[PDB]
């Protein structure tokens, strides 16, 4: 089970430097036998970001040698190393500015001439992967978010407005989870202010607004924010 | 000089059951040992499905297949599953670097058309307090993804001042949903009366209007 642990802080300011670090786990970087499968020397260490909007970025490589390849787009910024008795590599990107806001992963590279006994799937592709760093670079302060109903009116709908809070995510649910049928929680979009916002709404009959209780539960886990909202006709 | 990717198309569109065809381009020609194959999912990694001269990857399934020689390459899906409508990267790893990603396509499940439910929020007294006005326009389970929000304050066009978001094609009636925030002062929304907004879709024979009065 080789698996990739992400860490590093994910919040910065604007000419801060990113520093990312990824561990490697079930397999070592400083084992120099090679007896089975694929030469563990066959491995390049990358770092892939996807910007809000955008594709996906090959950043980089590091090798266990030590030789790096780099996006020419980040070439003059970007540096990748690595610490085998540690079993880490680790990504910088130094003067950062709201255009490096980004989902930052990590992930092994493979690139095999040749094999013992046996080639595993996953030859010259990026074949397993950490799940992600998301990064934001703002001057924002860590906000937990206003929660304001947005009232059923004269089936019918009805939600709450999770208004101005710093840095993503938030959880959104429904009479604690007991509402799930009809409900769309939108994704948050950045305003203008440097805080995000997002609307989560359902739809229920009309017939239920005089009987059923309505509650939008608020979690913004970065503030240790929780909110319970109700929601009823005005 | 590098080695660029085109996909195509932008978005397609079609139905579970049916053949799925995404096309990778090269600028150069390069050798099928280094054309790879992504799906992606929101919320998730990105994950390998083809590589080094078509082998699949570790649990892919065997209707996902590649094709292809010099510049044009091909990723197939024989027969659509509900979870193979993702994102689909191609990326060159191995020829020449930088090994980029292409442009990605995004396979959408294709259903008919259907109109948007829409509704209009006023922003609660408790905001009014906070300072600021925020008016919530909801376009409710509608396909296609194309839709047009116009806001309207007193019969005068808004634009500039209001805000999208638009959610991810629905995992059972294949629909989308979209919110338009406009978003004033609490001064300058009490200067006005009625908050329109007007939605065009093509399953509306004509644009459809909700509006309120502020106040009643």
């Amino acid at each position: 089970q080789v698996q990739l642990k992400q860490w590093g802080a994910g919040l910065l300011k604007p000419s801060e430097t990113l520093s990312l670090t990824c561990t490697v786990y079930g397999d070592s970087l400083s084992d120099y036998s090679w007896s089975w499968g694929v030469s563990r020397s066959d491995y390049y260490w990358s770092w892939i970001r996807q910007p809000p909007g955008k594709g996906l970025e090959w950043i980089g490589e590091i090798n266990r040698s030590g030789s790096t390849k780099y996006n020419p787009s980040l070439k003059s910024r970007v540096s990748i190393l690595i610490e085998a008795s540690k079993n880490q590599f680790s990504l910088k990107l130094p003067s950062v500015t709201a255009a490096d806001t980004a989902v930052y992963y990590c992930a092994r590279g493979r690139r095999s001439r040749q094999w013992i006994g046996e080639l595993p799937p996953g030859n010259y592709g990026l074949d397993v992967w950490g799940q992600g760093t998301p990064v934001s670079v703002s001057s924002a302060s860590t906000k937990g978010p206003s929660v304001f109903p947005l009232a059923p009116s004269s089936t019918a709908a009805l939600g709450c407005l999770v208004k101005d809070y710093f840095p993503e995510p938030v959880t959104v649910s429904w009479n604690s989870g007991a509402l799930t049928s009809g409900v769309h929680t939108f994704p948050a979009v950045l305003q203008s202010s440097g805080l995000y916002s997002l609307s989560s709404v359902v739809t229920v009959p009309s017939s239920s607004l005089g009987t059923q209780t309505y509650i939008c539960n608020v979690n913004h886990k970065p503030s240790n924010t929780k909110v319970d909202k109700r929601v009823e006709p005005k | 000089h590098e080695i660029v990717l085109t996909q195509s198309p932008g978005t397609l569109s079609l139905s579970p059951g049916e053949r799925a065809t995404l096309s990778c381009r090269a600028s150069q020609s390069v050798s099928s040992s280094y054309l790879a194959w992504y799906q992606h999912k929101p919320g998730q990694a990105p994950r390998l499905l083809i590589s080094d001269v078509y082998r699949r990857a570790t649990g892919i399934p065997d209707r996902f297949s590649g094709s292809g020689s010099g510049t044009d390459f091909t990723l197939t899906i024989s027969r659509l599953e509900p979870e193979d409508f993702a994102v689909y990267y191609c990326q060159q790893y191995g020829s020449s670097p930088p090994y980029t990603f292409g442009q990605g396509t995004k396979l959408e499940i294709k259903r008919t058309v259907a109109a948007p439910s829409v509704f209009i929020f006023p922003p609660s007294d408790e905001q009014l307090k906070s300072g600021t006005a925020s008016v919530v326009c909801l376009l409710n389970n509608f396909y296609p993804r194309e839709a047009k929000v116009q806001w309207k304050v007193d019969n005068a066009l808004q634009s500039g001042n209001s805000q999208e978001s638009v959610t991810e094609q629905d995992s059972k009636d294949s629909t989308y949903s979209l919110s338009s925030t406009l978003t004033l002062s609490k001064a300058d929304y009490e200067k006005h009366k009625v908050y329109a907004c007007e939605v065009t879709h093509q399953g509306l024979s004509s644009p459809v209007t909700k509006s309120f009065n502020r106040g009643e």
